[PDB]
């Protein structure tokens, strides 16, 4: 005979708020990784002290 | 600190190439084969199934 309530409280799953998507190579640039990505002659550049 | 073995030449004149961009220079033994890095492989084995 079913319950009056228990359909109202019933509520749909909630949101998912980012979609997942594929990133191809390139993209990424300028992180904190210590490995050599400065570019051009700056890298190359080293101060003096 | 790497190590020199590189340098060690017989006749450097010869087998030594570099050119100098703004801060350090890169340096080619001519004679010295370039060997892919074997047993530094991305996954051993991972059985993909």
């Amino acid at each position: 005979k079913m319950d009056t309530n228990q359909i109202r409280a019933v509520e749909p799953a909630p949101l998912t708020q980012e979609v997942s998507s594929v990133e191809f190579g390139g993209s990424s640039d300028e992180t904190d990784t210590e490995g050599t990505e400065v570019s051009g002659r700056k890298g190359l550049k080293v101060e003096r002290d | 600190p790497n190590g020199s073995n590189y340098i060690k030449t017989a006749n450097p004149r010869n087998d030594l190439r570099m050119v100098t961009v703004a801060d350090y220079t890169f340096i080619v033994n001519r004679n010295v084969v370039a060997q892919k890095n074997t047993k530094s492989v991305n996954l051993p084995n991972y059985n993909p199934n």
